C-alpha cells in the first residue's frame, strides 16, 4: 500500500534485512499511537459528518458528464451528455489517481465543478481475447517434449517465479518464443499449458483475424492488442498462425496484400521500436516458418526459437496412451503393433486415430474398443495422404 | 424505497426540482422465448418423411 | 456472427455480443444434460468457425436437394393443412415438376389453392394444382434463365 | 524408462550398504569416487535438491555407519565429506559443518556456491553459540572463514562476504585480501550499512571503510568518512598526508564548505593558498561567476514576486485592509531574500533609506538586516556599503546594521576579524535591542567555529542583570551555535546555572523557551553522553523540567534515527507544551536516512489526523524541516490542506512550513499555489504576511541558494546550518507572539544555512573549465552487479549548473579525470592520459 | 481520371473534382478569378481539367541542362564565403541528371565538409565531395573495372 | 523445504509476512473503504469536505467555451460559436486584453452574457498528442559502438545546429534537415533514435508510419497537417517516423484503384516538408528497412537531405558492443573479448546482444553466479550456429 522501497541491494542480505525491520519498527510505532487515540477517542463522530459536508457540496442531482482535458492545474473542460463544453473548476476531494481523458466524471449540476468519477466496463477487448484455463488439460496431459517445455518455462514462467536469479547477474528475460515445426506437433497445446499454469493475462490471437476489410484497421487491433496488456500487469501475447499476416514480404504484389505488410509493420515496431515494451512477452507459433519477415523474427524481437520435431518411437507410445487414457478397451489391444509402423504419424493424427477408433466402437453398440476397431481407424485416417506416388522418388 | 427493488434496467419516476426516485412503473417484459415451444411436435415422425 | 473481429468493432458490434452470449451459454452446461442445440444455416462456409469447436457444435450434416420420394413426401406434407378434392394424385403433380426445391414447392401449395379461390370454391382442384406448378416452375426456369444471361 | 535406470543405479550402492565395508578393495575408491562424481554433478531446470541428493536421503543411517569409526586415511575423510554434502537437505543439526570440520579438506570451489553459502551460515551461527572459552575449537572455524572470503570475493558476492565476517565480528580482516577490482563496492555498502546499525558497531565498520580507503591511497573519501565520524584527529592524519598538492586543494574545498577548520602548519608547501581555500574567501567570486554565466544578475523587486496581476482583481477598487506595517515588513524581507548574495538590489541599493522608513519601529531592524542578507559572502565590500545605515538616529537601523554585518561575515573565515573587531563594543551595552542585534549576528558570524575569544567574551551576559528573557534566550543561542557539537563545558555550565537561577514565574515566559535551545545546541551528535546533564536539569519545575529534559535530548540524538528515540518520544505524545518539542524530535532524530523520512511523513500524518491542538500546532515545522529545499509532492499537499485551516496558529506554522520546504527552489507549482492563497486569506493580516514570507523564501536568491543542512550526497550533516534551522523553528512554536509579534530577526537564523547550488569545476590551477555534465537524479548501487548507471532522468548541461535536491551530476566525457568522486560544490580536474 | 469500379471511396474525391471543373468555367462565368497548379503526374489528370477553357496555359518544366545547373548552383551558393577558383562549369559538367533541387544539397553539403574539416573557404575538392555525397552511391566491395 | 537460496530468506520473509500483516491491520483500523464515487482519502477530502471547495465554488463561475470565428471592426466584437449551443457577437470582459484574443482560438465565456474571459489551448486529436515523449529515454551516445561516422553526420544534422547555430549562421550555412536512415535489420537505427532524442533540447515526436493510415477518407492527411501545426507551435522539435515506408509507397494508380488514400497522405506530407508553407525549426528523421519504395519525391533533397547507410559493425565494434552490453553483468574478470569478436562473422547487434543475454542464461542453468568464458563460447554456438538456418 503504497509503501517505501527499500533499495538495498534486492538481493537476501543484511541491508535488506536491517532496512525492512526499520521499516516494521516504525509501522509498529504508527499501529501503537493509533491503538491508544482510538482507545481514547473513537473518532467516528468525527470522521463522519465529513462525509456529510461533501455530499452537501456535491447536490443530489449529480451530472455524469464525460472529462476531455485536464488543464494540469485542478481546472478541467467537462462534456455535458449534449455535446456542450464547459471549463469547470476540480475540487479538492476528487481522487485524481482517476481522472485520465474521457473518463466518466460526476459534475455537480448547477455549477458542474467535477466532484467524482465512474468506473467503466472491463471488456474493450479483455474478454474477447483472454483464455482462461484451458479446458483441454494441464501439463500431465502433454508429454515427449521435455526439453521444449523446459525452454519455455524458463523463458515465460521462470522470470515471473523468480525475479531474483536473472536479476543477480543483470540480465533481462528473453523477449520472446517463436514455435515453429510441421503442423500437428503440439505448439498450440504448450502455450496452452504454459498459460493456464502461470500467473499473468494470457491472450490469444489468430493471424487471420487481423486481415481486416477496412483500410487502417489491422494496425488498429494490433495497436490495441499491445494496449490492453501493459495495463494488466505482467502479461503474454501468443500471435497463432502468424504466417498468415508475417510472410517473406516480397514487393511485387498488389491488393490488400500492402495492407498486411503496414499491419506487420505496426507488430514489428510494437514487439521492439522506439518505447520500452514494459512487462509483456511475446510467444509466436507457425507451421511455415522459411516464410517469415527478416526483421520480425531478428534477435532482439524474438530471442528463443524452438523447433518441434514429430514424435519418433516412444512419445507416439506416450501420446497414444494419453488419449486412449479414457475409454475402456479389449484386452487384444495391440498399441505397439500400431506404434511400430514408421508411418511418420503426427501427435493430431494420434488423436484423430483415438477418437475414430472410439467412434465407430460407439456405432457397432460394442461396450469396448477392440484392436482391429483401432487399425481400421489407423487406416482410415491415412487414408487422408494423397499426392502423386513416384512423382519425387 | 428498499433498493433491494430497484433493480437494473427499471423504469422509475424522478422528481421535477431535485430528482428523487420516488416511484417504481411497471415494465413490458415481452416475452419472445415462449412463443415457440411445439410440446412433442404431433404428426412429425420418420414415417412421412420417407426417403 | 462469422467472426469475432470482423468490422474493427473491437468485439462491441452488437451481431458479436449476441455470439459471445451464446458461446458462453453453450459452455455453461454439460454434455449429460439432454440438452441438444441443433443448429442450421443455408451456407455453410460463411459460416463462424468459432461455434465448430471441440466441446461445441461439431458434428455436421451435409443435405443435397431432395430426390422424388423425399420431394413427394415434402409437397405432402406442406399441403397437409389445405383442403383438396377426392382423387387427387400428389404423385402426379410432383411427376410434373422435375428438379424442383423445398420453396417451390411450397409456393406451389400457396399458388394453387389461390387459384381454387378464384375459381369460387372451398377445394383446391388436380387441374388447379397442374396449373399452379406449371406457372411456378416456368418461373422458376424464367429466373434460372435469367440468372443465366446476366451471368453471359 | 529413465527413472527405473536412475534408481537401479543408485540401489546398486544403495543395496550394497558395506560396499566399501566389503574386504575386496575393487569397492574402495571406485564406488566412492562414483558416488561423489554423481553427486557432485549438475542438473537442468531448478530441480531443488538435485536427483543425486533427493536419491540419497534414504540412504542416511547407514550413510552414517559406513563412516562410524573406519580407516582414518581416506575412506572416512571422503565418507565425512559425502555425509555433509547430504547433511544439506536433512535440515537438522550441524551435521555439515561437523564432518567438513572433520573430512577431507577438498577445494569449496568443487561442492559450489550453495554449499559453501550453507556452511558459511552454519559456522556463523555456530561461533554465535561458540563461547570465547573454546578458543582451540574456533582456529578450525578461523581458517574455513578464510578460505570462504576469498571464494566471495573472487565471485562478486562483496555484500554476503562484508555481512558474513560481520557476523562473526571481524570486520577488520577485510584489508588483507581486498585487492583494488572489488573495494569500491565493499567501502560503498560498509558505510550504507552505518547509520542504521546500533552504536558500538557503527564506529568498527566505519574504521573499516576509512582504513581501506587509506589502503588504496583514496584521500579525500577518507576524510569524507573520518568527518562523518566527526573526528578531528584522523582528520589531521588524513589531510597530512597526501603529498599531492591539487587533491589537498579539494579536501580543502570539502573542508571549508563543511564549515569545519583545520590549522595547517607553517612549513606545508603552499601554505596560502590551502588556508584560502580552507576559507571559503573566495566563494563569493565563484558565486558571481555563476550568477553572470547565467545571467540572472537582474535584481528582482517584490512586486515581480507577486504577479498581483495574474490573480482575478475581484476587489481591484476598495479592497481588503491589511496593515501597512506588517505588509512593508514582509516586502522588506522578500527583498533581502530575493537578492540575497547578489549584492545588488533595485530597492534599497538605488534607495534604501526611504524603503527603510516605510517601514515601522522593529521592521526598521529586520528591514536593515535585510541588507546584510543582500551582500552576504562579500564581506570585502559589505562593510563599505553598510558602513551608511551603521551610523544612523533610529537605534533600529543601528542595530539592523550590526545584525547585517554578523550576517555578511557569516559563513566565511576572515584572518581580520572585522566582525569581533565591530560587534565588541554594544556587546554589554544598555539597549536591549542593540544587544540581541549585536549577539545574534556575531553568533551568525561565527557559529561552529568554536573560538574561545568570542566565548569569554558572550558568556558572562547570560548572568547579567540588565538581560531580559529575549536577551538571556539570544545569548544561549549565540553561545550554542558557537559551541555546536564541541561539548564545551563552559557553555553548559553557565547555561544550566541561569536556567536554575529564575523563579516559577519567569520560566513560563516563552523566551526562557531559548535556554534549553542554547544547552542542546551546545552538544549536537552526542548521544547518550548527555545523561549528566539530563540529571543537572532534573532539578527545573515540572513543566519546564519536562521541556527542557525533552529538548536537550533531542538536541542530542540529531542526525541519528535511532528508533528507541522515536518510540519514547512517541510514547510521551499518546498535557503542556512539552508535546510541541517531543513533535519536532521526532523529525530532527530522523532527518537521516530516507527510510526514516518518509515513514516520518506517515507518522506526521497520523498525527494530524487524530491529534490535540498542542501537537497539532507543532506536526508543520517538523514536516518543514524534514524536507528543507526538497518540495516533494505529498508534503506540499498535506500541508497546503491545512494552511487554510480554521486554527489560527495551525495555519501560520503550515504557512511558513510550505515557504521553507520550498526554500530556493523557484517552484511554479508552489508560487501559483501562494498566488492562490494570498487570494484566499488577502484579508487576514497574519496569514498574509506569512504568505509573503513564504513567497520570499520560495525565491531565496534565485534558486542559487539552499539550506538543505545535508550535502556531499546527502550523507554529510551540517552543524552550523543544523543550528540555525533549530534556532529559527523552534521560535515558531510561539510563532504568534514572536514572529507575529516583536521578535521576527530570528528569521536571519536561516543565514547559518544558506550555501549555494553550484557546480564550478577548476582545472589544477583554478580556473574555470566548463565541461559536459550529465544532470539528473541519483541511483543507489549498493551491492548491484557490474557498475551499472548511477543517474536517471538525466539532462545534458554545461558545467556551472544548480543541483537540486537529490540532483546529481556525472561527467560527460572521460577526456577528464576529477579528483573527488563527489562531482558537487566545487571540484578539480586532470586529463586522462588515455584519452583516446 | 474516374473509372468504373465498385470500390466506392474515390467517388467523393472526383466528386469535389467536378465541382471545381465546374467553378473554373462553367455556367455564370467567373472573369476575376485565376487559377494555378503543379503536378508531377499530367498523364493521370482528367481531360476535363486539361480542357482548353479551364486550364488553358500548361507549361513544361525540363531537367535542368548545363546552363540551367551552373545558373542554379550560383544563386543558391551566393551567401556562402567561396574561393575564386571554383569552376562553376566543370561542376555543371560533373552534375548529369540532377534535379534543380539538387544544388541545394550540394551547395549546403559543401558549405557543411568546409565546417568538418574546420575551414572558412570553400574550395573545388569541397564541392566535389558534396556531389558524391549527393549522388548516394554504394559499392560492389570490389573495383575489377578497368 | 528447498535446497536453501539464502541464509536470510527466512527471516526477511518473516519480516515481510508482519509488514504485510501491520498494513492489514492499519487498513482495517483506518477505514478507507473503496468508494465507487471516485471520491479521495478522507485524510484527502482536504479542502475537500471544506475550505477551499465552499471558497472554490462561490467566486469561480463556470466559464463556456466556446470558437472565436470572427473579430470585427477594431472595436472589440467578437463572433464566437458555442458547440452545439449557439453562435453570439459577444464583447471582451475586462481580464482579457484585446492583443490576447485572435480568429479562430477558443475562448471561455459566462452563462450571462457570453463576454470572453479566458483563451484556452487549441483542441488537438488525442492520437495526435500521444506522439510526444514526454519522459526522455536513458539511451547515450556511449551506448551505441561500432558506428561512428553515422553517428557523427546524425548528430551535425539532427543536434549541433540547434544547440549551437551561430556557427552555421555566421559562414552562412542552413544545415541540412533531413536523414534517411537504413541498413540491415537490427543495425543501430532506432538506437541512434533513442539517443538523438535523449540528447536533444528540443521537443521530440514519435510517429509510426502504420499511425497515420486510417479508416475514413482525407482522415490521415488531417493527423499530419495537425501534427505539423502542433510541432511548429513549439520552439523547435524533431519528429522520427519509423517504417515510413508504410506510407511512402511508390505511386503505381493503374487500372482498379488501389492505395490511393495512402497516397493522398503521403503528398500532404511532402507538401508540410518543403512546399509554399514554410517549414520553421522542425528537424525530421526517417527509418527503413527498405529504402528504395519511397517514392521520388519524399527521397529529394529539401525533404531528405541526408542518407546515412548504416552497415553490419566491423571487428573493433564488435568487440565494442559486445563489451558495452556486458557492463551491468556480474561476469568473471579476464574475458578476451577479442576472441568473442572473431568467433562470430558478420552480425549485428542484436546478434551481439543475443549473445550477452544467452551467456547469462547458461551461466544460470549451471547454477553458476558469475559468468565465465565457456559460458560465452556456449552462447556464441547457441546463438550463431543453431539459429543460422533463419
Ligand atoms: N505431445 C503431445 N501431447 C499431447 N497432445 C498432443 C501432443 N502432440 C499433439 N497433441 C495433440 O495435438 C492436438 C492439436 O493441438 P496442438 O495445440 O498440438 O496443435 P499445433 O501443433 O499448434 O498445430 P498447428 O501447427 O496446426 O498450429 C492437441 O489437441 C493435442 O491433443
Ligand atoms: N551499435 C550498437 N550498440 C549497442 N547496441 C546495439 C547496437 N546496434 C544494435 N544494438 C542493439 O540492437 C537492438 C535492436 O534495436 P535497434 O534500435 O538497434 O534496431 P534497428 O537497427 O532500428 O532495427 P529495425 O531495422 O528492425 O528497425 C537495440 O536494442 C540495441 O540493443
Ligand atoms: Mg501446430
Amino acid at each position: 500500500a503504497s509503501k517505501l522501497p527499500l533499495v538495498t541491494p534486492h538481493t537476501q542480505c543484511r541491508l535488506k534485512l536491517l532496512k525492512l525491520e526499520r521499516i516494521k519498527d516504525y509501522l509498529l510505532m504508527e499501529e501503537e499511537f493509533i491503538r491508544n487515540q482510538e482507545q481514547m477517542k473513537p473518532l467516528e463522530e468525527k470522521q463522519e459528518e465529513e462525509r456529510s459536508k461533501v455530499d452537501d457540496l456535491r447536490g443530489t442531482p449529480m451530472s455524469v458528464g464525460t472529462l476531455e482535458e485536464i488543464i494540469d492545474d485542478n481546472h478541467a473542460i467537462v462534456s455535458t451528455s449534449v455535446g456542450s463544453e464547459h471549463y469547470v473548476s476540480i475540487l479538492s476531494f476528487v481522487d485524481k489517481d482517476l481522472l485520465e481523458p474521457g473518463c466518466s466524471v460526476l459534475l455537480n449540476h448547477k455549477v458542474h465543478a467535477v466532484i467524482g468519477v465512474l468506473m467503466d466496463d472491463t471488456d474493450p477487448l479483455v474478454t474477447v481475447m483472454k483464455v482462461e484455463k484451458a479446458p483441454q488439460e494441464t501439463y500431465a496431459d502433454i508429454g515427449g517434449l521435455d526439453n521444449q517445455i523446459q525452454e519455455i518455462k524458463e523463458s515465460v514462467e521462470l522470470p515471473l517465479t523468480h525475479p531474483e536469479y536473472y536479476e543477480e547477474m543483470g540480465i533481462k528475460p528473453p523477449k520472446g518464443v517463436i514455435l515453429y515445426g510441421p503442423p500437428g506437433t503440439g505448439k498450440t497445446l504448450l502455450a496452452k499449458a504454459v498459460a493456464n499454469q502461470t500467473s499473468a493475462t494470457f491472450l490469444r490471437v489468430v493471424g487471420s483475424e487481423l486481415i481486416q476489410k477496412y483500410l487502417g484497421d489491422g494496425p488498429k487491433l494490433v495497436r490495441e492488442l499491445f494496449r490492453v496488456a501493459e495495463e494488466h500487469a505482467p502479461s503474454i501475447v501468443f500471435i497463432d498462425e502468424i504466417d498468415a499476416i508475417g510472410t517473406k514480404r516480397y514487393d511485387s504484389n498488389s491488393g490488400g496484400e500492402r495492407e498486411i505488410q503496414r499491419t506487420m509493420l505496426e507488430l514489428l515496431n510494437q514487439l521492439d521500436g522506439f518505447d520500452s515494451r514494459g512487462d509483456v512477452k511475446v510467444i509466436m507459433a507457425t507451421n511455415r516458418i522459411e516464410t517469415l519477415d527478416p526483421a520480425l523474427i531478428r534477435p532482439g524481437r524474438i530471442d528463443r526459437k524452438i523447433e518441434f520435431p514429430l514424435p519418433d518411437e516412444k512419445t507416439k507410445k506416450r501420446i497414444f496412451q494419453i488419449h486412449t487414457s479414457r475409454m475402456t478397451l479389449a484386452d487384444d489391444v495391440t498399441l505397439d503393433d500400431l506404434i511400430m509402423a514408421k508411418d511418420d504419424l503426427s501427435g493430431a493424427d494420434i488423436k484423430a486415430i483415438c477418437t475414430e477408433a472410439g467412434l465407430m466402437a460407439l456405432r457397432e453398440r460394442r461396450m469396448k474398443v477392440t484392436n482391429e476397431d483401432f487399425k481400421k481407424s489407423k487406416e482410415n485416417v491415412l487414408y487422408k495422404k494423397q499426392e502423386g506416388t513416384p512423382e519425387g522418388l | 424505497i428498499d433498493i433491494n427493488d430497484v433493480t437494473p434496467n427499471c423504469r422509475v419516476a424522478l422528481r421535477n426540482d431535485s430528482y428523487t426516485l420516488h416511484k417504481i412503473l411497471p415494465n413490458k417484459v415481452d416475452p419472445l422465448v415462449s412463443l415457440m415451444m411445439v410440446e412433442k411436435v404431433p404428426d412429425s415422425t420418420y414415417e412421412m418423411i420417407g426417403g | 456472427g462469422s467472426s469475432r473481429l470482423e468490422g474493427g468493432s473491437g468485439g462491441d458490434s452488437e451481431v458479436q455480443r449476441t455470439m459471445l452470449e451464446l458461446l458462453n451459454q453453450l459452455d455453461g452446461f454439460e454434455a449429460t444434460k439432454n440438452i441438444k442445440v441443433i443448429m442450421a444455416t443455408n451456407r455453410i462456409d460463411i459460416l463462424d468457425s468459432a461455434l465448430l469447436r471441440p466441446g461445441r457444435i461439431d458434428r455436421k450434416i451435409e443435405f443435397p436437394p431432395p430426390n422424388e420420394e423425399a420431394r413427394l413426401d415434402i409437397l405432402k406434407i406442406h399441403s397437409r393443412k389445405m383442403n383438396l378434392t377426392r382423387g387427387i394424385n400428389l404423385r402426379k403433380i410432383a411427376e410434373l415438376m422435375p428438379g424442383a426445391s423445398g420453396a417451390e414447392v411450397k409456393g406451389v401449395c400457396t399458388e394453387a389453392g389461390m387459384y381454387a379461390l378464384r375459381e369460387r370454391r372451398v377445394h383446391v382442384t388436380q387441374e388447379d394444382f397442374e396449373m399452379a406448378v406449371a406457372k411456378v416452375m416456368q418461373k422458376d426456369s424464367e429466373k434460372n434463365m435469367s440468372i443465366k444471361k446476366l451471368w453471359k | 524408462e529413465l527413472s527405473e535406470e536412475d534408481k537401479q543405479l543408485q540401489d546398486e550402492l544403495e543395496m550394497l550398504v558395506e560396499r566399501l565395508g566389503e574386504k575386496d578393495t575393487s569397492l574402495y575408491r571406485p564406488a566412492l569416487e562414483e558416488l561423489r562424481r554423481q553427486i557432485r554433478s549438475s542438473t537442468t531446470s531448478m530441480t531443488s535438491v538435485p536427483k543425486p541428493l533427493k536419491f540419497l536421503r534414504p540412504h542416511y543411517g547407514k550413510l552414517k555407519e559406513i563412516y562410524e569409526n573406519m580407516a582414518p586415511g581416506e575412506n572416512k575423510r571422503f565418507a565425512a565429506d559425502i555425509i555433509s554434502v547430504l547433511a544439506m537437505t536433512m535440515s537438522g543439526e550441524r551435521e555439515c559443518l561437523k564432518y567438513r570440520l572433520v573430512g577431507s579438506q577438498e577445494e569449496l570451489a568443487s561442492w559450489g556456491h550453495e554449499y559453501v553459502r550453507h556452511l558459511a551460515g552454519e559456522v556463523a551461527k555456530e561461533w554465535q553459540e561458540l563461547d570465547d572459552a573454546e578458543k582451540v575449537q574456533r582456529e578450525p572455524l578461523l581458517t574455513l572463514v578464510k578460505e570462504i572470503v576469498p571464494y566471495n570475493m573472487a565471485h562478486n558476492a562483496e555484500h554476503e562476504a562484508c555481512d558474513l565476517l560481520m557476523e562473526i565480528e571481524q570486520v577488520d580482516m577485510l584489508e588483507k585480501d581486498i585487492d583494488e577490482n572489488a573495494y569500491a563496492k565493499v567501502c560503498l555498502y560498509l558505510t550504507s550499512c552505518v547509520n542504521y546499525v546500533p552504536e558500538p558497531e557503527n564506529s568498527a565498520l566505519l574504521r573499516c571503510a576509512l582504513g581501506v580507503f587509506r589502503k588504496f591511497s583514496r584521500f579525500p573519501e577518507a576524510l569524507r568518512l573520518a568527518l562523518m565520524l566527526n573526528d578531528m584527529e584522523l582528520v589531521e592524519d588524513i589531510f597530512t598526508s597526501c603529498k599531492d598538492v591539487v587533491v589537498q586543494k579539494q579536501m580543502a574545498f570539502m573542508l571549508g564548505r563543511h564549515g569545519v577548520f583545520l590549522e595547517l602548519s607553517e612549513d606545508v608547501e603552499e601554505y596560502e593558498d590551502l588556508t584560502e581555500i580552507m576559507s571559503n574567501v573566495q566563494l563569493n567570486s565563484n558565486f558571481l561567476a555563476l550568477a553572470r554565466e547565467l545571467d540572472i544578475m537582474e535584481p528582482k523587486v517584490p512586486d515581480d514576486i507577486y504577479k498581483t496581476h495574474l490573480e482575478n482583481n475581484r476587489f481591484g477598487g476598495s479592497g481588503s485592509q491589511v496593515d501597512s506595517a506588517r505588509m512593508n515588513l514582509a516586502s522588506s524581507f522578500v527583498n533581502g531574500f530575493v537578492n540575497a548574495a547578489f549584492g545588488q538590489d533595485k530597492l534599497l541599493t538605488d534607495d534604501g533609506n526611504k524603503w527603510l522608513y516605510k517601514n515601522k519601529d522593529h521592521g526598521m531592524l529586520s528591514a536593515a538586516a535585510s541588507l546584510g542578507m543582500i551582500l552576504l559572502w562579500d564581506v570585502d565590500g559589505g562593510l563599505t556599503q553598510i558602513d551608511k545605515y551603521l551610523y544612523s538616529s533610529e537605534d533600529y537601523i543601528k542595530s539592523g546594521a550590526l545584525l547585517a554585518c554578523g550576517i555578511v561575515n557569516s559563513g566565511v573565515r576572515n584572518e581580520c576579524d572585522p566582525a569581533l573587531a565591530l560587534l565588541s563594543d554594544y556587546v554589554l551595552h544598555n539597549s536591549n535591542t542593540m544587544r540581541l542585534g549585536s549577539i545574534f549576528g556575531l553568533g551568525l558570524a561565527y557559529a561552529g567555529s568554536n573560538r574561545e575569544d568570542v566565548l569569554t567574551l558572550l558568556l558572562p551576559v547570560m548572568g547579567d542583570s540588565k538581560s531580559s528573557m529575549e536577551v538571556a534566550g539570544v545569548t544561549a543561542l549565540a553561545c550554542g551555535m558557537i559551541a555546536v557539537g564541541s561539548c564545551n563545558g563552559d557553555v553548559t555550565s553557565t547555561i544550566l546555572q541561569t536556567i536554575m537561577e529564575k523563579s516559577e514565574t519567569e520560566l513560563k515566559d516563552t523566551y526562557a523557551r531559548w535556554l534549553p535551545l542554547g544547552l542542546g545546541l551546545n552538544h549536537l551528535g552526542k548521544g547518550e553522553a548527555i545523561e549528566a546533564i539530563l540529571a543537572a536539569l532534573e532539578v527545573v519545575s515540572e513543566p519546564f523540567r519536562s521541556f527542557a529534559n525533552t529538548l536537550v535530548d533531542v538536541c542530542a540524538y540529531a542526525g541519528s534515527g535511532n528508533v528507541l528515540k522515536v518510540q519514547q518520544l512517541l510514547h510521551i505524545c499518546s498535557m503542556g507544551a512539552h508535546q510541541g518539542v517531543a513533535v519536532l524530535g521526532i523529525a530532527l532524530i530522523a532527518m537521516g536516512e530516507e527510510i526514516g523520512a518518509e515513514m516520518a511523513l506517515r507518522t506526521f500524518g497520523h498525527l494530524l489526523r487524530y491529534g490535540e491542538p498542542t501537537l497539532r500546532r507543532a506536526v508543520p515545522l517538523a514536516l518543514a524541516l524534514i524536507s528543507v529545499s526538497n518540495p516533494r509532492l505529498n508534503i506540499l499537499d498535506t500541508l497546503s490542506k491545512f494552511s487554510h485551516d480554521a486554527d489560527p496558529e495551525v495555519s501560520y506554522n503550515s504557512i511558513f512550513a510550505m515557504g521553507m520546504v520550498g526554500s530556493g527552489t523557484n517552484n511554479a507549482r508552489l508560487a501559483a499555489m501562494l498566488r492562490q492563497l494570498a487570494q484566499y486569506h488577502a484579508k487576514d493580516p497574519n496569514n498574509l504576511f506569512m504568505v509573503r514570507l513564504a513567497q520570499g523564501l520560495t525565491h531565496l536568491g534565485k534558486g542559487t541558494l539552499t539550506l538543505c543542512p545535508y550535502h556531499s550526497d546527502r550523507q554529510l550533516m551540517s552543524q552550523v546550518a543544523v543550528a540555525g534551522l533549530l534556532t529559527v523553528l523552534v521560535s515558531f512554536l510561539d510563532v504568534r507572539n514572536i514572529i507575529l509579534g516583536k521578535s521576527h530577526y530570528v528569521l536571519y537564523g536561516l543565514v547559518a544555512a544558506m550555501q549555494p547550488r553550484m557546480l564550478v569545476t577548476f582545472d589544477e590551477e583554478l580556473r574555470p573549465l566548463p565541461v559536459s555534465v550529465r544532470v539528473g537524479q541519483a541511483v543507489d548501487v549498493v551491492g548491484q552487479a557490474g557498475k551499472p548507471k548511477t543517474i536517471t532522468g538525466f539532462q545534458t548541461h554545461t558545467t556551472p549548473v544548480l543541483l537540486a535536491h537529490g540532483e546529481r551530476a556525472e561527467l560527460a566525457t572521460e577526456e577528464f579525470l576529477p579528483v573527488t568522486p563527489i562531482l558537487e560544490g566545487f571540484v578539480i580536474l586532470r586529463k586522462n592520459p588515455n584519452y583516446d | 481520371k474516374r473509372f468504373d469500379s465498385e470500390k466506392a471511396g474515390d467517388r467523393e474525391v472526383q466528386r469535389t473534382m467536378l465541382e471545381l471543373l465546374n467553378q473554373l468555367d462553367g455556367f455564370q462565368p467567373n472573369t476575376q478569378v485565376k487559377v494555378i497548379a503543379a503536378t508531377n503526374r499530367v498523364d493521370i489528370l482528367d481531360p476535363a481539367l486539361l480542357r482548353s477553357g479551364r486550364l488553358d496555359r500548361k507549361i513544361e518544366f525540363p531537367m535542368p541542362n548545363e546552363e540551367a545547373r551552373a545558373r542554379i548552383m550560383q544563386i543558391h551558393s551566393r551567401k556562402m564565403n567561396v574561393s575564386p577558383d571554383v569552376n562553376y562549369e566543370e561542376l555543371a559538367r560533373c552534375t548529369d541528371d540532377f534535379n534543380g533541387a539538387q544544388c541545394k544539397a550540394v551547395c549546403v553539403e559543401a558549405g557543411m565538409i568546409a565546417l568538418r574539416r574546420g575551414a572558412t573557404e570553400l574550395t573545388h575538392e569541397d564541392y566535389m565531395e558534396g556531389i558524391l555525397e549527393v549522388q548516394a552511391k554504394k559499392k560492389a566491395n570490389l573495383q575489377y573495372y578497368a | 523445504k528447498t535446497y536453501g537460496q539464502s541464509t536470510y530468506s527466512r527471516q526477511i520473509k518473516q519480516v515481510e509476512d508482519d509488514i504485510q500483516q501491520l498494513l492489514k491491520k492499519i487498513n482495517e483500523l483506518t477505514g478507507i473503504k473503496e468508494s465507487d464515487t471516485g471520491l479521495a482519502p478522507p485524510a484527502l477530502w482536504d479542502l475537500a469536505a471544506d475550505k477551499q471547495t465552499l471558497q472554490s465554488e462561490q467566486p469561480l463561475q463556470v466559464a463556456r467555451c466556446t470558437k472565436i470565428i470572427n473579430a470585427d471592426s477594431e472595436d472589440p466584437k467578437y463572433i464566437i460559436n458555442v458547440k452545439q449551443f449557439a453562435k453570439f457577437v459577444v464583447d471582451l470582459s475586462d481580464q482579457v486584453a484585446p492583443t490576447d484574443i485572435e480568429e479562430g482560438m477558443r475562448v471561455g465565456v459566462d452563462r450571462n452574457k457570453y463576454q470572453i474571459h479566458i483563451p484556452l489551448p487549441p483542441k488537438i486529436d488525442p492520437t495526435v498528442t500521444m506522439m510526444q515523449v514526454e519522459e526522455k529515454p536513458d539511451v547515450t551516445y556511449s551506448d551505441v559502438g561500432g558506428c561512428k561516422e553515422q553517428i557523427e553526420k546524425l548528430r551535425e544534422v539532427v543536434e549541433t545546429p540547434l544547440l549551437h547555430p551561430e556557427r552555421f549562421v555566421n559562414l552562412g550555412i542552413e544545415p541540412p534537415k533531413g536523414v534517411l536512415l537504413f541498413g540491415p535489420p537490427g543495425t543501430g537505427k532506432t538506437l541512434c533514435a533513442r539517443a538523438v532524442a535523449n540528447r536533444t533540447d528540443a521537443c521530440f515526436i514519435r510517429v509510426i508510419g502504420s499511425e497515420l493510415v486510417q479508416k475514413y477518407v482525407g482522415e490521415g492527411a488531417r493527423m499530419v497537417r495537425e501534427l505539423f501545426e502542433m510541432a511548429r507551435t513549439k520552439k523547435a522539435c524533431l519528429i522520427f517516423f519509423d517504417e515510413i515506408d508504410a506510407i511512402g509507397g511508390a505511386r503505381f494508380d493503374d487500372g482498379a484503384g488501389g492505395d490511393n488514400e495512402v497516397q493522398r497522405t503521403m503528398l500532404e506530407l511532402i507538401n508540410q516538408l518543403d512546399g509554399f508553407d514554410p517549414r520553421g525549426n522542425i528537424k525530421v528523421l526517417m527509418a527503413t528497412n527498405r529504402p528504395d519504395t519511397l517514392d521520388p519525391a519524399l527521397m529529394r533533397p529539401g525533404r531528405l537531405d541526408r542518407k546515412i547507410e548504416f552497415s553490419l559493425p566491423d571487428l573493433e565494434g564488435r568487440t565494442h558492443i559486445f563489451k558495452i552490453h556486458a557492463r551491468s553483468m556480474s561476469v568473471e574478470r579476464d574475458i578476451r573479448f577479442e576472441l568473442l569478436a572473431r568467433l562470430c562473422p558478420n552480425s549485428t547487434g542484436a546478434e551481439i546482444r543475443s549473445v550477452c543475454t544467452e551467456a547469462g542464461m547458461f551461466a544460470i542453468r549451471a547454477r553458476r553466479k558469475i559468468a565465465t568464458e565457456k559460458d560465452f563460447l556456449e552462447a556464441v554456438n547457441k546463438v550463431i550456429k543453431s539459429y543460422a538456418k533463419f
